[PDB]
């Protein structure tokens, strides 16, 4: 039995390497200066985003050009994540209109998590690791640009407190995934099946991982109510902007997924 | 016809295949 | 260590039964009709409403706001019942006043949620102890906003009741979520995390030995929190409506005291 | 200063 869970563990791990670029091993060598990869571009101020620019491939103020190139980022994220949720085992035999809202209410918080990978306290990893943009930068975008990164620092430098690897995401995601609990889903218990299976799956992987970490796994649970606020904060500062920014519609995907959204 | 799949157009379209 | 967590089980478990007077035992033995207490009234429409007024429990207002002053009631004898059991909590009465007073005012609408859910069916919640039954119906019916307010309650309780937990599980689950470090506030994170983990390992030995054949049950509830939270943001949201659009909509002191720059 | 924020919280607790 557990061999079958380890296996499933494996297969996660795998489908996680081929659907993200970049993983958190490759992140946190970026952030530690341990890759042969050249070092990221450090945007600390208004003069450095432009002198970085050139490296930033996009087709189309300082925070007008942060906030495209995080949607850029964040179109990209969900065509991974659907890549990534679409090799868990049973996940595309589900009836369209669940996979759909399963997506639906995921995507973000897994951004979130993940998003995790490429910070630490004073910055985050952009464009592929090629970049490195300052949390006092972002910080000191003007309201409400300013406003939108600091609660994920917040969240990353405690969930990177857990010490998670690549092989840990994998497992965790798909449970983010597979959550029963979401509005609008028809048939919840082949969904609970899977996640039942998943959760057997991360509670093995936690455990031979991360021994002398007790209680990880609840931590780790405990996470997810954390993205949960995230994500309600974030659509909340997203309408400061609709409601107050000229033209800022979103790219029709984010819009897709945020239409009643809670 | 109608329902999340149909509001959803371009998640449905990532999602399918593969 | 096992021994000591299955102490500390039993510990939060007498604290809840000496802290909650309506358990939910007593609420299962009313609504399956085990019980010798007579059946709650039936409180499903206008009528049936003013029919039990009659006989059990002249301030004439708006049922509506009938319904708010008495959850409002309830709602403050449930804090000073919560805060009665976070203090027998091991640990919880030495951490600067200041975290105690956090966790307490970010804690309790989640408890009290879960708690609700004790008291809940599909059809409707068991109200005054006991003594009526209002239903999912009639609740929604009220003039808007005010119908709005149970309805997410409900959905969260079905789900939540389907994890089947006793009295005994649930002591330790409030308690895991009265002893939570990612209050937004708090002085001092790790004698709460220390704490909370200690909680966590004695709710997952009470949920393995409890009910074995549950698979997974530890992860299902420790979900269950981010649904409590989302209930919590959306009440408030719901209250601040309410507040902007209704007259005289000013609660208990306390409510206010809990409500003041949440979230 | 949260205890002194929440009065009835800080004297339901001492
Ligand atoms: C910070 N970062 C890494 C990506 O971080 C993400 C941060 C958030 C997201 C989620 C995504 N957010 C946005 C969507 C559209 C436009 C802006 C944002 C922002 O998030 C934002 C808005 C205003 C100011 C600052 C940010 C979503 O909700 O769909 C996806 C990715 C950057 C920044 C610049 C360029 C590239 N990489
Ligand atoms: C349905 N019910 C049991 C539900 O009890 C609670 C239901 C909710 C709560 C949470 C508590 N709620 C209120 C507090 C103050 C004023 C109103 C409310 C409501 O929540 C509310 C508002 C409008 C309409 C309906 C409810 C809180 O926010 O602190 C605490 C207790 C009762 C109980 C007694 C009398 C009538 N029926």
């Amino acid at each position: 039995e557990s061999a079958d869970l380890r296996a499933l563990a494996k297969h996660l791990y795998d489908s996680y390497i081929k659907s993200f670029p970049l993983t958190k091993a490759k992140a946190r060598a970026i952030l530690t200066g341990k890759t042969t990869d050249k070092s990221p571009f450090v945007i600390y101020d208004m003069n450095s985003l432009m002198m970085g620019e050139d490296k930033i491939k996009f087709k189309h103020e300082v925070a007008i050009r942060i906030f495209q190139g995080c949607q850029f980022r964040s179109v990209e994220a969900v065509q991974e994540i659907t890549e990534y949720a679409k090799s868990i085992p049973g996940f595309v035999n589900l009836d369209l209109n669940d996979q759909v809202t399963l997506l639906k209410y995921g995507v973000h918080e897994i951004i979130y998590t993940m998003l995790a990978s490429l910070m630490n306290k004073d910055g985050v990893l952009i464009s592929e690791g090629q970049g490195f943009m300052t949390r006092e930068f972002l910080k000191s975008l003007r309201k409400p640009f300013g406003d939108f990164m600091e609660p994920k620092f917040e969240f990353a430098v405690k969930f990177n407190a857990l010490e998670l690897d690549d092989s840990d995401l994998a497992i965790f995601i798909a449970v983010i995934i597979l959550s029963g609990d979401r509005p609008g889903l028809l048939n919840v218990k082949p969904i609970e099946d899977i996640q039942d299976n998943l959760l057997q799956a991360l509670e093995l992987q936690l455990k031979l991982n991360h021994p002398e970490s007790s209680q990880l796994f609840a931590k780790l649970l405990q996470k997810m109510t954390d993205l949960r606020q995230i994500v309600t904060e974030h659509v909340q500062l997203l309408q400061v902007i609709k409601k107050t920014e000229t033209d800022m519609s979103l790219h029709p995907l984010l819009q897709e997924i945020y239409k009643d959204l809670y | 016809v109608p329902d999340a799949a149909s509001k959803h157009k371009q998640l449905s379209e990532l999602l399918r295949g593969g």
